[PDB]
């Protein structure tokens, strides 16, 4: 009952020529496939592991002043000299203050002081960076059946962990019963971490884009430094203050925690306390079903009766579960499921825990179909003692469309380009459509990079009144749909 | 400040909920709405000036808007 | 690994707090329930908690005279009876199972903790 | 709505015993059934879940028997240690919270 | 005049990219007739095509354990490196960035 | 983890004698595996480079075996010289660094 | 062609650097690597650099412990190590090797520096 009601729950139907299908795995998401003969599985990445990480970078947030000096010359005779400005641990700072006879000083001006002080870390944020080839995914593939999922959360029977690493193109899981399922996962295409940081402040981490990570206005460490002390842009965690021009003092500006996180606005949070482990991005994978059968498709039927445990619940993704329980003999066998219309003429629906059956008896099963819209009633069992449970579907086959384009719309800007991949097979029209996805993604990827929800509104808002009025038909429409775009971009971004 | 460049335009995010969206998404708006309420001589100076700069409603009203945005961001 | 409150001594018509440790592990992966024993007598559940959600549910038999809350802060989850009484008296349990609807195996069952109502 | 259980059993070194529990169709039945051990001044232990399932680590003498609206519990290989109070614990839909029956103290005669 | 190895390869040492496109692997050689060919292919998803050319022509394993590492030039988009043949046969994938 | 090595190896003079190491997937079998004479009081000695190549210094009568996870060191006759503390080296590609074996005191039997 | 530094007798909690002259050849040509050996235990790898670009690995045991570097001016490699203790007293090689990172044949080394953490 775990890809059932998470709400981000795909139905991939049919496989191609081949028995492959193509899914997109996010982590937040799940994806149960649907072929003829085949089982449905349930597949969700519900992990994310970088390992042996290099630290890239170091920055300091907190920092404190101490061993604080001061030197003078007197006007005309050039510069102060302080022998901690020769060391790069001191922070240093050159101005003016004006001498005379009352400052101890000979004749009158300007003389030059220069003031410095030992800088020192208290807290730092560690920027770390891995290779793509250390990535680690672990994929859970559950066959969608009737079946009680475990004894317990910790370890579960019914689910089959799988990992897929860059080292592997072929991962392979042994489905008892089902026979073995083959994951082509392409780990080098999810996540770029090229161009991505593993940023850990103070127990907790971000995932943060590498050059916006390298473009921070703090006080660093080359992350090869194992010394700790020398820092090389110490001066925007400190300030100078000559306020009268009399008397030159240098402060430490206080903890930049808060503001970092203010920074941090549009990064995802992840785990770095123990593993470096994440749980944001997608996992492209090509499923194949070559050597997926059925299970328990030797049992013959169970003729007995069945009752109702748990009422017809719902889900939100338009599919009723009913958990039934079977009293008959023969405890071993296919539970007897359809969903008809009122004189049983015709099959309505279609069962997503497809080829259900009872191995124990004493154990419930729980069964998923997907009813259609309006009245359908779900016949269970034989007629000795047959259910027969009405249910109503709040909903049209158009809203159905509706939702579903919106649904793939949002994907698409996701996923971007990799939207092509999800339920695809290996079509002329999918092929095309992404790589023209490709050449507009990165057109607009280039004219929108670094730009706020906010910026992208105003941008389509203009471009859209611009192609309104524009003089050429065919220019109009299509600097309408670019604005349309953005704007539709600029609604479901920063997320 | 560090919190002057935020991370937001960096084409990483996923469909996973990001540090402070749900907060952060109308800072910017409230900000720029309390600066306009706080100093409405600048708004007016804003409003004449686009509309000097015009020969158009929609440049009088892209060049007002602007302005009135880039004044508090500019610090 | 489930560690609970230590023995205590409480008074009619009063309330008392029973708290019990989890690992961590067992707070946000499990769910958590309250069973007290009577002296020289049965098992009886009180109510349950899932340390993550905290929506608690109570028996009929103390529903309005108990609640459960769970600290996420510290992991730990606390049981409160108000207006005790001589009944009151018994030993509270808590153990942890799998949260789902249809589990209820208490595999990790706390030491207890002993409560005793008395006028005196 | 309430889980019927002995109130004791009594046994040899050996031979094992079956303690009854029986309930209504939405007591028992109708959801799993957990059987559990109370030692004197100790906390109860499960010994069956799900009906017929002993958790890891607990002797194959015991075995979880269950009936249309009603369940059985049997120790094979008696022996003096398994002398306990023993529950039955199964949600009930109706009352809409956990259940346990009235407990059976077993038998053994070691003196 | 060698035979096809037949055998199982391990990498040793994971795919390293250079800065001239190509990339070079360092695979280990456990089976049997060590003098042999390595059966060294650069295909796409569905090994229906070739798309990369190997810049090491005719890799060959002298000694069993003695690792050899192979350079190849694979396309610009998606690409995996096969090395084996069907028992223990060895699936790489890469992804070259440039156009 | 280290290169697991025999601590205690023995032999005669004129008899053929060989030190097993065998490490994991990330230190033998992965990596090459070099070989070290350490006598008392003395620095190491490459024995064998690569994977069981004889460098110039060591005479013909020594050579190495490596196998999938594992090497060995042979011995072409045996003297009082193998009596010393014997190392495997081998890079690491786990534990990021050159990982001897636990070191092989060889005696040579003749006292 | 690699000369190593004097035997050196050190105090609890100091800093020890020793020092490896190496040639010209081996200078600019080969890596270098220290490796400390305990009374009575075997040989142990803390770290190498390669001279000529000067960049230092040490083993995950000596993070924060051992600094290694370069003279190329005197041709000359130092070990740094701090925190010195009772379990640091060891014999010390510098051994020359190629500078690629699947080859650590130690055709040359220097005669070993007696850190004796220890009072005569
Ligand atoms: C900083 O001042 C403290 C005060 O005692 C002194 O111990 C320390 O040596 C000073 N540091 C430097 C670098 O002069």
């Amino acid at each position: 009952m775990r890809c059932i009601g998470i709400s981000n729950r795909d139905f991939v139907e049919g496989v191609s020529g081949g028995s492959w299908v193509d899914i997109v795995l996010e982590h937040g998401s799940c994806v149960t496939t649907m072929a003829k003969n085949k089982p449905t599985l349930d597949f969700e990445l519900i992990k994310t592991e970088a390992k042996h990480p290099a630290t890239l970078r170091k920055y300091c947030i907190e920092a404190k002043l101490t061993n604080t000096t001061t030197a003078s010359r007197c006007p005309t005779q050039g510069e102060p000299s302080l022998n901690e400005e020769q060391d790069k641990r001191f922070v240093c700072k050159h101005s003016m203050v004006d001498r005379g006879w009352g400052n101890g000083c000979g004749l009158f001006g300007k003389g030059g002081i220069v003031t410095c002080a030992m800088f020192t870390c208290k807290k730092n944020m560690e920027g770390k960076i891995v290779q793509p080839e250390n990535l680690e995914y672990t994929i859970v593939i559950t066959p969608h059946s009737g079946e009680e999922n475990a004894v317990g959360q910790d370890t579960g029977k019914h689910g089959k962990e799988i990992k897929v690493t860059p080292q592997s193109s072929i991962t392979e899981a042994e489905l008892t019963g089902y026979g073995t399922v083959t994951m082509e996962c392409s780990p080098r295409t999810g996540l770029d971490f090229n161009e991505m940081v593993l940023l850990q402040m103070e127990n907790k981490a971000w995932l943060v884009h590498r050059q916006w990570f390298l473009d921070l206005p703090l006080p660093w460490l080359p992350g090869a430094d194992t010394q700790g002390s020398n820092w090389i842009q110490k001066e925007t965690l400190v300030t100078f203050k000559n306020p009268h021009a009399k008397k030159q003092d240098v402060v430490v500006l206080g903890s930049q925690e808060g503001a970092m996180h203010t920074a941090l606005t549009g990064a995802t949070e992840i785990q770095m306390s123990s593993g470096n482990l994440l749980f944001t991005g997608h996992l492209k994978c090509r499923l194949r079903m070559d050597k997926l059968q059925l299970k328990g498709m030797s049992y013959s039927m169970c003729t007995g009766k069945f009752k109702v445990v748990k009422e017809i619940a719902e889900t939100q993704h338009g599919t009723i579960v009913i958990r039934v329980q079977y009293e008959g003999d023969g405890s071993p066998c296919k539970i007897p499921f359809e969903i008809m219309d009122l004189e049983k003429r015709h099959v309505l629906g279609r069962l997503i825990t497809v080829n259900p059956i009872v191995t124990e008896k004493d154990s419930p099963v729980n069964i998923e179909a997907e009813p259609p819209f309006g009245d359908s009633y779900i016949i269970i069992g034989v007629e000795p003692g047959q259910l027969k449970l009405s249910w109503f579907k709040k909903g049209s086959s158009i809203g159905q469309m509706f939702e579903t384009t919106m649904r793939g719309a949002k994907r698409m800007a996701i996923l971007g380009d990799t939207a092509w991949d999800f339920g695809s097979l290996g079509g002329v029209f999918t092929s095309i459509g992404k790589a023209l996805h490709q050449v507009f993604g990165a057109i607009y990827g280039a004219a929108f990079s670094g730009v706020s929800w906010t910026m992208k509104i105003l941008i389509g808002v203009v471009i859209t009144w611009i192609g309104m009025n524009s003089r050429s038909t065919s220019l109009s429409v299509s600097l309408v749909l670019v604005g349309v775009v953005t704007l539709y971009l600029g609604v479901m971004v920063q997320a | 400040s560090v919190a002057l460049v935020p991370h937001v335009g960096m084409g990483l995010e996923t469909r996973t909920e990001t540090w402070m969206s749900s907060e952060g998404a109308w800072k910017h708006a409230q900000r720029i709405e309390t600066w306009v309420l706080r100093h409405p001589g600048f708004t007016i100076m804003a409003a004449i000036l686009a509309y000097t700069i015009g020969t158009t409603y929609f440049q009088r009203v892209l060049i007002f808007i602007l302005l009135t945005a880039v004044a508090p961001s500019m610090t | 690994q489930l560690v609970e409150s230590g023995a205590e001594v409480k008074k009619p018509g009063s309330s008392v707090k029973v708290s019990c440790k989890a690992s961590g592990g067992t707070f946000n992966n499990y769910a958590i329930s309250w069973v007290r024993q009577a002296p020289g007598q049965g098992l009886e559940w009180m109510g349950g908690i899932i340390p993550i959600f905290g929506g608690a549910n109570y028996a009929q038999k103390f529903q309005g005279r108990v609640t459960i809350t769970a600290d996420r802060s510290t992991s730990t989850v606390y049981m409160e009876l108000s207006g005790l009484r001589s009944e009151d008296t018994a030993v509270y349990y808590c153990a942890r199972r799998p949260q789902s609807i249809f589990d209820w195996n208490f595999d990790l069952w706390g030491r207890g903790t002993l409560v005793t109502v008395s006028s005196a | 709505s309430v889980l019927t259980q002995p109130p004791s059993a009594s046994g040899t070194p050996g031979q094992r015993v079956t303690i009854s529990c029986s309930g209504s169709s939405s007591n028992v039945g109708s959801n799993y059934v957990y059987w559990y051990q109370q030692l004197p001044g100790t906390a109860p232990k499960l010994l069956i879940y799900r009906n017929n399932r002993r958790p890891s680590g607990v002797p194959d003498r015991f075995s979880g028997s269950k009936s249309g609206t009603s369940a059985s519990l049997a120790i094979s290989g008696l022996r003096s240690e398994d002398e306990a109070d023993y529950y039955c614990a199964t949600w009930d839909d109706s009352l809409s919270g956990l259940v346990f029956g009235g407990g059976t103290k077993l038998t053994v005669l070691g003196q």
